[PDB]
């Protein structure tokens, strides 16, 4: 630990502020960090939270080195500065967020057939490297638009990634909340401590029916009483005793047909409990993506995009 | 083998006592070991001539060649097989008959790009030709 | 060691390519021996080479010249 | 057998599209796509890959053109320069795999009118040049007469194990890493990769089948070397103790001292094989001809004891782990000098007798050696060092003519006389192997049996035996002595 | 990363395991049961080795010379474990429920994809588990030169033909009357050209598209060994 | 990543040569010879492990900062950074990427300057004198340098999945658990694939028990010829333990220790 290392290291370093024009154009906040857009003198820059690394950067960065497919997203180049002693990333430009689409919307079928079957697959290779996300949100599904690639959604924030091959405590010591009280799975609202890979698929199907009906289907116990609302009360797992139909209404009110295969999918994709709820590969097999128009590459096919552009902050 | 090209031929159109004593000394008188025919020069006194050859081919004094060294032997191999052009002169001479004879063969054998020289050893590189 | 011993002969109307083993031929006339996959040694000769940086080879044209 | 039991090869099934030059003869137009359509049957039926053509259709990748080789040769020119420079129904029921983890091989086929002809070789000169680097780093000619798609089998599997073999995979220079971080062992490899004293274009060479290994680490070179019809040009060739190496070179000497030259410039060539590899190699000089009495003078005084220990000490100098290890340092163990001639004395015939009759189905070789000393009672000893017999039932290929000007009658008996002689003989250069031995017959009988073993290499699958004796480097060596005797 | 070796699609132990250190979802798996206590206390992880896991025993004694004497009995016995036996002379033998189908004209367009594959480059592994026998030997001729399979294809389905014959037949030889069916179905052909160029005709085109490559078929028939040359030159 | 060992990046790049390690250690061997740096790695190899054993730590974790400890001086001169200061930061690493918890600051310490002076108080006489601001920019520093290479395959369960389709497992398990644990001393883990490993421990534990293992290591298609010198290797690791005692020597080899300039 000596003079001529750290000199040695920094003229093989590279600022992030000689080679981006970060500073400026926010346009992106949370409570992951801030979203910059810069170019080398688009991409999209992340800064996290907190000073030194973190329990979310430690995650971030432990998965990502080593994983790769179309529909997850991918960085390109960590930089780490020793002035301030915080983590920037940089990953690619992500121009619609899904949360835009919605929002514009408040439709035709063909994209959300296929934006359904672009997050199933990827979920399903996500399954498959024996690692869990923890969280779905329509803030987390990303759109390239009219950049290299058209279509091809990303799936990026996971800040609450977790291994699960070998768990040496229970996950819920080290996580109490794991997601947002708008997708929080009845199973661990339940207080349940050792929980399975059955989570993700309660919350793409609580976004999906988001989707089907341009509405939040889980709108503010305080949430426990609408999950009863949905799906009446579940007459057929601890501090059950301690808590004191209308999933065919409610589609109705949102002008969705009962009977058809986008409500048989809907229907077997949220259960009480996770043994009977599907898990990511048997979902694809539903001929509902067969039927009629099938999932296109390109969700947009050959449409004009309405939605505009991510405003700075 | 007649038959053969005239198919193809066929495809194109349509598609004394004392004389006798001295020749016994040097004609039948040099019969040596075959395993010795792969030689080269001497060992004993480094030259391209040694042994008893001296009496036989038209000095300098060598003395005691004891290996297996024949020049008479070594020139036949000498005059037509793959060789140098100037080893080929010395096992010759160019002082004497013949090594004129040689030269005048070599220069009348020979009388073209870099890339294309180096195109055709490619070509032949395989197995099969 | 490896000597050659007989001849057999096998009619052309049997050996054909239907059939997954070799049912006309005997895998022990030849003395086949199934080896496990090794990489080529030229091929790791190459990964070898990175970290010498030896003499630099010829470019094969600076020996088609003129003395 | 091959294609009865669909064997696989080395290389790993390389794959090939073509492009097809034909002139405006409309009968022969039709014999070359029933041919190159058989072409790819038998390419595509052997386990090799795949035969597909150019994947743009242009009348089923082939194209046309229009003495006449003017008009030939222009749009030759003309035409193959800047062309070589959402819905899915079934892909629902399937997931995509994910990003995951070589460019197929381009061989032009060139058809000949004609029954010199250079000039299609001129199209190659020109092609080379007109292109980016990418695409002309691997681009291999193939040329076929016209009379084969007219007048006639074993045609088609020897002309697609050829091609095969002359794919030369160049090495990958991109490795993929993605490190995404500013240093580490994944840029070291990287950045060495692409340092300037690394060669380009290395052309990895991987036969159809190799020699099977026989039970430290070493590796022994074959180099076969003769003349050309003028004393212009010398003629080199050589080989890996198991094969997998195919390299030759040609050097020139003319002049109007002029042979200590050449053999000079031979010799970095073969250290260049050498120094390519990490491993310290014993080297072994096969000459066609016969050893004159200059050629040796040269072979003896920088090929000696000392300087091969003089470069020794010069190799652990650029290379730093050379230095520490002798296992990893590419140097020469021993060397030995083989000369290679007939004898012409001896004759044998096999029908006289004392289950199989051995000449009319198969071959087999003996061998007799003996120390034959001079007598029974400096740095060059006696001129045979020790010297072997090498008979073979095999019959021989096309040799040069000098070869067997001493005695031209032994040349058309089947079972073939042969003479092998030793030159030098250095052992233990460092300092049991074969030829680590003092022993003068030893050192003949490791050398002559792998001789004996690289003759079996030349085996062309659609004939029955090996298509002649001999060496696959003498063999090699002859296929370019007999092109550069027709050609130039 | 050329020189490193991969036994990522070269599985290790097929009938009791798979690749040999990647790890499939198995769905029978301790990560995906949930009992009333796995729920309630969490996962429920034991050390695999009861006492202590991490002590080492480095005071045990070895020998050597018993591990090497081993080690070469090991790899020696696979020598002959990899060996493939020699076995006496046999026919090849076929299954018949599987490998064909009994009756041809079932389905026009079943054949029209199947002799295009065949006209195509799928190597015939995959096209042998499934082949063509027609109700009588001649229609196999007339068929192929329709599609201008390769002949090297084209044998091979020849191949498939005599092997099924024989079979049902041993509840012969097959030169000849191989044979006899080519000469009489080339012989045919010759009764179209010559009594019709005397009084172009669609019918005679016809017989030349099938006559053609038929002629090629026959000289690769010859060249092979395959039939007899005695009466086929007779003919 | 698991599950998938030949897309990983301990594959990909951390698997080194042995030509290449060889070169890398010259600087480290100007000093010291082989016996003296190999010895010095068998001690802080021994260290690294008390202090995971001190921690109530399990021993995943242990192994995995071993390998972290190896992977930075296989490419890296001894004197860059003091050793000592290796030992506390790589465990604290590996239990953080492993989900197992994260120590608390002065833990780390009560776990390093109880071990430093109650067993190996001969080999450090003086104290511990180090904190947080030193960890803190040295874990930062070694993850630069690390190339993010935070997943690392380990050797036991392929051994787990091989004793499980053998069937002996209770008088296996046990001595298959601590050869495993003892081939972490040497660099094995740096040159090779785990599962050879494992395979070769289990070649080894029969032998010692005397258990006709051949039907079962013969039908499995794998090169045998590289288990060798893993087979040659251990028993080379174990007959220079029976001649190597920790209290009298390294007196002298931390004595002629290069040590970082301040
Ligand atoms: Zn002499
Ligand atoms: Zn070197």
């Amino acid at each position: 630990m000596d003079y001529d290392f750290k000199v040695k290291l920094s003229s093989e370093r590279e600022r992030v502020e000689d080679l981006f024009e970060y500073e400026g154009c926010k346009v992106g906040r949370g409570t992951y960090g801030h979203v910059y857009k810069a170019k080398r003198k688009d991409y999209a820059l992340k800064q996290i939270e907190g000073t030194g690394i973190s329990m979310s950067a430690c995650r971030e960065i432990a998965l990502l080195r080593e994983l790769k497919h179309p529909n997850v997203i991918s960085l390109q180049k960590v930089f780490l500065s020793h002035a301030d002693r915080k983590v920037w990333l940089l990953f690619d430009y992500a121009e619609h967020d899904l949360w835009h689409i919605i929002k514009f919307h408040r439709l035709p079928r063909g994209m959300v057939k296929s934006l359904l079957y672009q997050i199933l697959d990827g979920i399903h290779y996500l399954h498959a490297n024996w690692v869990l996300h923890r969280d779905l949100k329509p803030a987390n599904i990303l759109v390239m638009g009219e950049g290299p690639e058209r279509g091809r959604v990303k799936i990026a924030d996971m800040g609450f990634a977790r291994l699960f091959n070998s768990p040496l405590k229970p996950l819920a010591d080290l996580d109490p909340v794991v997601v947002t009280f708008w997708y929080r799975a009845p199973e661990l609202l339940l207080g349940a401590r050792h929980y399975t890979k059955a989570i993700d698929i309660w919350a793409i199907g609580c976004i999906f029916a988001e989707l089907l009906t341009s509405e939040p289907i889980f709108h503010c116990h305080d949430q426990l009483d609408r999950i009863f609302n949905v799906m009446g009360f579940p007459a057929d797992m601890p501090e059950h005793s301690t808590l004191m139909c209308s999933l065919i209404k409610y589609m109705e009110k949102h002008k969705v047909k009962p009977d058809s295969k986008a409500f048989h999918l809907l229907q077997k994709l949220l259960t009480m409990d996770p043994i009977k709820r599907i898990t990511s590969e048997q979902a694809m097999q539903d001929p509902y993506f067969l039927e009629d128009p099938l999932p296109t590459s390109d969700v947009f096919a050959g449409c004009q995009i309405p939605y505009p552009k991510r405003e700075f902050l | 083998q007649t038959v053969d090209p005239q198919s193809v031929q066929k495809w194109v159109k349509f598609s004394s006592l004392y004389v006798n004593l001295i020749l016994s000394e040097s004609v039948m008188n040099l019969f040596k070991d075959c395993n010795f025919d792969s030689c080269c020069i001497c060992v004993c006194n480094m030259n391209i001539k040694g042994a008893d050859v001296g009496v036989y081919i038209p000095q300098e004094a060598q003395y005691r060649c004891t290996c297996g060294f024949s020049a008479v032997m070594n020139r036949k191999f000498g005059n037509n097989s793959g060789l140098f052009l100037e080893d080929e002169l010395d096992i010759i001479g160019r002082n004497t008959d013949c090594g004129k004879e040689a030269e005048k063969r070599f220069e009348a054998l020979r009388a073209l790009s870099d890339d294309l020289i180096l195109l055709l050893q490619d070509q032949c590189t395989n197995l099969f030709s | 060691g490896l000597q050659v011993s007989t001849k057999q002969k096998i009619s052309p109307w049997d050996l054909f390519e239907g059939l997954k083993p070799s049912a006309p031929l005997s895998w022990g006339w030849f003395g086949t021996v199934r080896v496990d996959r090794r990489v080529a040694r030229g091929e790791e000769q190459q990964r070898l080479l990175l970290y010498h940086t030896h003499l630099r080879p010829r470019p094969r044209a600076y020996y088609l010249e003129p003395l | 057998y091959w294609e009865r039991l669909m064997l696989e090869p080395y290389g790993s099934q390389r794959d090939i599209a073509y492009v097809v030059l034909c002139p405006e003869n409309e009968a022969l137009l039709n014999g070359a796509k029933s041919f190159f359509r058989d072409l790819t049957a038998i390419y595509e039926s052997c386990r090799l890959g795949q035969h597909r053509p150019v994947s743009r259709l242009l009348t089923d990748g082939i194209m046309r053109v229009g003495s006449k080789l003017k008009l030939y040769a222009q749009v030759c020119r003309y035409d193959l320069g800047p062309y070589l420079a959402t819905m899915d129904r079934d892909k629902v029921g399937i997931p995509t795999d994910g990003d995951s983890h070589y460019p197929p091989a381009i061989v032009v086929y060139i058809i000949d009118p004609f029954t010199w002809t250079l000039g299609l070789l001129r199209c190659f000169l020109e092609m080379v040049q007109t292109l980016p680097p990418h695409i002309k780093s691997t681009v291999s000619v193939q040329i076929i007469p016209c009379q084969y798609l007219l007048q006639p089998p074993q045609h088609l599997k020897s002309l697609a194990f050829s091609a095969f073999t002359q794919c030369r995979r160049p090495l990958p220079t991109s490795t993929n890493v993605k490190t995404l971080t500013g240093f580490g062992p994944g840029l070291a490899m990287e950045t060495a990769l692409r340092s300037p004293d690394r060669p380009e274009c290395i052309r990895l060479y991987a036969p159809p089948f190799i020699l099977a290994p026989v039970k430290q680490k070493y590796n022994v070179l074959f180099v076969g070397y003769c003349l050309s019809h003028d004393q212009r040009w010398i003629l080199a060739s050589c080989t890996d103790l198991y094969g997998e190496l195919l390299e030759t070179c040609i050097i020139n000497i003319d002049v109007p001292s002029a042979r200590k030259f050449g053999l000079q410039k031979l010799w970095e060539w073969c250290l260049g094989l050498v120094q390519m590899s990490s491993l310290p190699w014993r080297v072994v000089i096969g000459r066609l001809g016969r050893i004159g009495h200059g050629e040796l003078k040269d072979w003896s005084c920088l090929l000696s004891r000392r300087n091969l220990q003089s470069l020794s000490k010069r190799l652990k100098d650029m290379c730093r782990m050379c230095g520490i290890s002798a296992a990893d340092s590419p140097s020469i163990l021993s060397a030995c000098l083989v000369a290679m001639e007939p004898q012409g004395s001896f004759v044998i015939m096999p029908d006289s007798v004392s289950q199989l009759n051995t000449p009319q189905d198969t071959s087999c070789t003996h061998i007799l050696v003996f120390p034959t000393s001079a007598s029974v009672q400096p740095n060059i000893l006696q001129q045979p060092l020790a010297l072997g017999y090498f008979v073979s039932t095999a019959k021989a290929g096309p040799l040069p003519d000098w070869f067997w000007s001493a005695c031209p009658q032994a040349q058309y008996q089947c079972p073939l006389f042969l003479k092998a002689s030793l030159h030098l003989h250095v052992p233990s250069v460092q300092s049991s192997h074969p030829l680590d031995s003092n022993q003068t017959s030893d050192v003949l009988r490791f050398v002559l049996e792998q001789y004996n073993a690289l003759s079996w290499l030349t085996c062309d699958p659609a004939t029955q035996d090996r298509r002649s004796c001999l060496p696959i480097h003498f063999v090699v060596l002859n296929q370019l002595y007999n092109f550069i005797m027709n050609m130039l | 990363a050329f020189g490193i070796l991969s036994y990522e699609h070269r599985p290790l132990k097929r009938p009791r395991l798979g690749p040999p250190d990647v790890y499939p979802q198995d769905p029978k798996q301790k990560e995906d049961e949930l009992t009333a206590l796995n729920v309630k206390q969490g996962f429920n992880n034991q050390p695999a080795v009861s006492g202590d896991e991490h002590g080492s025993a480095k005071n045990v004694s070895f020998n050597p010379a018993k591990i090497s004497s081993n080690f070469s009995s090991i790899i020696a016995e696979k020598l002959r474990c990899n060996t493939l036996p020699d076995t006496g002379r046999r026919k090849p033998q076929v299954n018949q429920k599987d490998n064909f189908w009994l009756v041809t004209a079932r389905s026009q367009s079943a054949i029209n994809t199947w002799f295009t594959d065949l006209a195509g480059t799928k190597p015939l592994t995959q096209l042998a588990k499934k082949v063509p026998i027609f109700s009588k030997k001649e229609e196999v001729f007339g068929y192929l030169a329709k599609y201008t399979v390769p002949v090297m294809r084209a044998a091979w389905l020849i191949k498939m033909t005599c092997a099924y014959y024989a079979a049902i037949s041993e509840t012969v030889d097959p030169f000849m009357e191989w044979t006899q069916i080519i000469t009489k179905y080339l012989w045919e052909q010759l009764q179209k050209m010559a009594e019709y160029y005397r009084p172009l005709p669609h019918d005679v085109e016809v017989a030349i598209r099938q006559w053609d490559y038929t002629e090629k078929l026959a000289m690769f028939m010859f060249q092979d060994g395959m039939l007899d040359r005695h009466e086929f030159l007779t003919w | 990543m698991a599950g998938n060992f030949w897309q990983s990046s301990h594959y990909l790049q951390w698997i080194l040569d042995k030509q290449d390690l060889l070169k890398e250690r010259q600087k480290d061997l100007k000093f010291l010879s082989e016996e003296e740096y190999w010895k010095l790695q068998i001690f802080f190899t021994n260290v690294i492990q008390a202090l995971g054993e001190h921690l109530k730590l399990r021993q995943q974790v242990i192994a995995t900062a071993t390998v972290y400890f190896k992977r930075f001086y296989a490419r890296y001169s001894l004197k860059s950074i003091d050793p000592v200061l290796m030992a506390p930061t790589c465990v604290f690493l590996a239990s953080k990427v492993e989900e197992f918890g994260v120590v608390s600051n002065t833990r780390l310490i009560a776990a390093a300057t109880s071990v430093l002076k109650t067993r190996f108080s001969y080999a450090f006489p003086k104290e511990f004198p180090y904190r947080m601001n030193h960890i803190l920019e040295c874990e930062f520093y070694l993850l630069e340098l690390m190339d993010c290479c935070l997943i690392v395959y380990h050797p036991y369960r392929p051994l787990l999945q091989y004793v499980q389709d053998m069937g002996q497992e209770d008088m296996l398990l046990p001595l298959a658990w601590r050869i495993v644990n003892d081939t972490y001393r040497t660099d094995l883990c740096l040159l090779y694939p785990p599962f050879m490993i494992a395979l070769a421990c289990l070649h080894v534990a029969c032998v010692v028990q005397q258990k006709d293992a051949r039907q079962w290591f013969a039908e499995l298609s794998v090169d045998m010829e590289k288990i060798l010198e893993i087979i040659r290797v251990i028993l080379k690791l174990y007959e220079q333990w029976k001649n190597f005692d920790e209290r009298k020597e390294m007196a002298t080899i931390l004595s002629k220790m290069p040590k970082p300039k301040p």
